[PDB]
RNA sequence: GCUCAUUAAAUCAGUUAUCGUUUAUUUGAUAGUCAUGGUAUAACUGUGGUAAUUCUAGAGCUAAAAUCUCGACCCUUUGGAAGAGAUGUAUUUAUUAGAUCAAUGUCUUCGGACUCUUUGAUGAAUAACUUUUCGAAUCGCAUGGCCUUGUGCUGGCGAUGGUUCAUUCAAAUUUCUGCCCUAUCAACUUUCGAUGGUAGGAUAGUGGCCUACCAUGGUUUCAACGGGUAACGGGGAAUAAGGGUUCGAUUCCGGAGAGGGAGCCUGAGAAACGG
């Protein structure tokens, strides 16, 4: 079992595995510890099925029935029983927070572009880290940036450029899921750019270049945080 | 002579000389673009991608065909002596017929999708 | 170089059980001037007599099961290659050593109190302008 | 058959002979088949489950383009003339990628009458090929792999390239 | 799934790289180019053979389209349009595409001129082929619209396919750093290619992987290479023991085999012993 689940070592010898599907699956929380495991809405495991098939949940605009359907960093996962909203957030212990949001923040999700090419008969097109490939982008998105989507349809209403001195989040490495807002880029042997951080404590931390998430700007975040 | 072999050589062409940048702050040279070899291994004006290791260290024998060695010294820390150990690795790359290379030679190549049984890299960069 | 840039579950995992020694918290409690919730006296005691009243480390772990059953709303049972060890040494560890519910294995351990202090462990002063703050 | 093991051989030091394993799956190979000129056959191969290779064994007819005027013709196709790699094949007359071949200049003739006015060397390209318009036989070059997409297409030698090879076979 | 035989830059551990590859399932994008064709399996009906079989024999049945730009014009308001033309999918090889402007800069004769510097802002399909692939003889809710009123003509929202792309589950190689003893192993390799070049082949693909032809190189006192390893020893691989002093369990070994050899076939995956 890995670290981030919060699951007990209790309850029952094997981990239920997560199946394939836009996130990684060492990246992924399945939806059974979602549900009965941490916000503790089931007990049983046949208590999950129950309320896929009815079609209580949602996530991220779509009605996703599947017990171990992966679900990962930043995702809107809307609940149609008492009108809340939750989105997936990392916490810096090592561990995923399941967060609540509102209805307009429901609404958008933010992304990471992995890869941006030029597609058939001429059409620009950005892939996402959640695997949402877009037709006719903006040319000014472009690498490791993120993007705003609509979820109503797959439109990008908003884009940041990734520039230094910019609000990151961190998905990925040793110091994995902070704030810290950017010291600059470093180059190095084989890429492995080391995009540095000084946090609210201002003390510098190094991860990977494929590891940066902009989640806004020096100052303001695009999404609420979690406070505590 | 160009055409020395037994098959005629050209680009595949994916001025009568098409070049590309390799990229990464490593400029085409002189060479490349009013040159006269053909070298489908080359990072310029051929068909292999430079991503990965971006290395440097010294070339050490020259004495090969379009292929030269790199020795790449460096100095090991044992932990628990506290020492040092001088070190080095003698690592073998494809070079281009561009750059002007005997023993010296202070060098930089990039990983290559790797060329033949031990060149991963090739060179992109000599000073 | 190299490096390995990789997460780690044991940095961010918790080792508060590891330096954990009984008597130094014992100095605690009384020196805490908190109360403590003692239960009631017969709530204690195991099987009408045999099993030893209680260890304080009992009513913790057996806390910490009924704080968890009451979340998931089931219970946890009989699984053997882990019972057969944890109520044969574990019960075991009371009659050897647990003398009217309170331990007295504590004493006969070759685990030292220094280990866990050590003047202070880490972050020591071991500079003259580090044993001045001290002072300060 | 053929397996592509990299244990065997010996190291860049000299170490060698480990037999770690045994032969499996997916470090195959398969093998030539040494197409001539005849009927042709059409042969079927199914690789890593989902793809196929087609195998090329007789082959009639391709499809070859000239160069000059950018048109594409399908060629019947007649003699094979030179190879670098191994000049046992165009003595079994062999394809192969880069092999020089003989053609039949009666397609890339009747093109040139009709649509222009004129005739081939009794509207202007060189003196080497116009002379061998009347002969009836064009040299070519194949560009494809008929061990894998079966087909036998390729191209016509024009330019300097074609001083190169005509160099060769005097 | 069980059982037999011990590997030292190998395994493994992490790390890349997949613009070097293949991928069933997962997910996200994405296609304008006859109220019903033609076949076909049997079961069955009855006759038999065969020591015997999940063995067998013979017989009779069931052109039109629409969109893109051009717009003569007419008309001022929601603006609307005649006709001028232009566009297959996959697969295969070859060919083709993939200097500037605005002023706020500056000059001026106050009319404008200038892009030297700045500020912004634009750029960087043809011709053929194919044992012609697809272009839906697919399903559910809504039942509406026009007239020559026939059960005609037309028309909404989905779902499932299906091409290609991406995604993930993989798998394949790969980058890099990190193993125990040893000079009573100093040269090792080219003595199954060793080092590389190029060309072909093979493969999912890289590739001396294989083979032609071409050069004589590789690693090394910084220890190559060779030897010993009882490599039941080791891996924080992983929690663990809230004082048993460093305890536990779990996972990982590595390889081969299914009477022995050898060759093959399906399948995303096996070189599968329940062929």
């Amino acid at each position: 079992a890995p670290h981030h689940w919060l699951l007990d070592k209790l309850s029952g010898c094997y981990a239920p595995r997560p199946s394939a599907g836009p996130h990684k699956l060492r990246e992924s929380l399945p939806l059974i510890v979602f549900l009965r495991n941490r916000l503790k809405y089931a007990l049983n495991g046949r208590e999950v099925k129950a309320i896929l098939m009815q079609r209580h949940v949602k996530v991220d605009g779509k009605v996703r029935t599947d017990t171990t359907y992966p679900a990962g960093f930043m995702d809107v996962i809307t609940l149609d029983a008492t009108n809340e909203n939750f989105r997936l957030v990392y916490d810096v212990k090592g561990r995923f927070a399941v967060h609540r949001i509102t209805d307009e923040e429901a609404s958008y999700k933010l992304g990471k572009v992995k890869k941006v090419q030029l597609g058939k008969k001429g059409v620009p097109y950005v892939v996402t880290h959640d695997g949402r490939t877009i037709r006719y982008p903006d040319p000014n998105i472009k690498v490791n940036d993120t993007v705003k989507i609509d979820l109503a349809s797959g439109k990008i209403t908003d884009f940041i450029k990734f520039d230094a001195g910019k609000l990151v989040y961190v998905t990925g490495g040793r110091n994995l899921g902070r704030i810290g807002t950017i010291v600059h880029k470093e180059r190095h042997d084989g890429g492995f750019d080391l995009v540095h951080i000084k946090d609210s404590l201002d003390n510098t931390f190094v991860t990977r270049l494929n590891n940066v998430f902009v989640i806004g700007e020096q100052g303001k975040p695009y999404i609420s945080l979690p406070k505590g | 002579t160009v055409q020395s072999e037994r098959a005629f050589q050209k680009q595949p062409h994916i001025t009568k000389r098409w070049y590309k940048n390799a990229g990464l702050g490593f400029k085409t040279p002189k060479t490349a673009i009013e040159g006269s070899y053909i070298d489908k291994k080359c990072p310029f004006t051929g068909l292999v991608s430079i991503r990965g290791k971006i290395l440097t260290g010294t070339v050490v024998s020259t004495k090969m065909h379009r292929t030269i060695v790199i020795r790449r010294a460096y100095l090991h820390y044992i932990p628990k002596y506290n020492r040092y150990e001088k070190r080095h690795k003698n690592v073998p790359v494809h070079v281009s017929p561009a750059f002007r290379v005997q023993v010296g030679d202070i060098v930089t190549v990039g990983q290559c999708r790797p060329i033949s049984k031990t060149v991963r890299f090739n060179v992109v960069k000599v000073s | 170089t190299h490096f390995e840039d990789r997460f780690d579950a044991r940095e961010h995992k918790d080792r508060s059980n590891k330096s954990r020694m009984q008597a130094m918290e014992e100095y605690i409690r009384e020196s805490s001037d908190q109360p403590d919730w003692s239960a009631s006296i017969g709530a204690d005691i195991v099987n009408h007599g045999r099993g030893g009243i209680k260890s304080l480390r009992d009513t913790e772990k057996e806390r910490r099961v009924t704080s968890f059953e009451e979340d998931n709303f089931t219970r946890l049972n009989i699984t053997n290659k882990a019972e057969k060890r944890k109520q044969k040494q574990r019960e075991r560890n009371a009659r050897m050593n647990v003398i009217g519910g309170e331990d007295f294995g504590i004493f006969s351990s070759k685990r030292k109190l220094e280990d866990s202090t050590s003047r202070r462990g880490a972050k020591k002063t071991r500079s003259a302008w580090d044993r001045a703050q001290r002072r300060l | 058959g053929i397996s592509r093991d990299s244990r065997h051989k010996r190291s860049a030091t000299g170490a060698k002979r480990a037999q770690f394993r045994k032969k499996r799956k997916f470090e195959l190979g398969r093998q030539p088949a040494n197409t001539k000129i005849g009927a042709k056959r059409i042969h079927s191969v199914r690789t890593r489950g989902g793809n196929k290779k087609y195998r090329a064994l007789r082959i009639e007819t391709g499809n070859f383009s000239w160069a000059s005027e950018g048109i594409s013709k399908k060629t019947r196709i007649a003699g094979v003339v030179y190879h670098p790699s191994n000049n046992e094949l165009v003595r079994t007359n062999t394809l192969t990628k880069a092999a020089i071949v003989q053609i039949d200049a009666t397609p890339f003739r009747q093109w040139f009458e009709a649509h222009y006015g004129q005739t081939l060397g009794k509207a202007k390209i060189e003196s080497s090929v116009e002379s061998q318009f009347s002969a009836g036989r064009l040299y070519a070059c194949i560009s494809s792999r008929p061990g894998q997409s079966g087909r036998c297409d390729g191209y016509i030698l024009e330019g300097e390239e074609l001083a190169f090879y005509l160099r060769r076979l005097t």
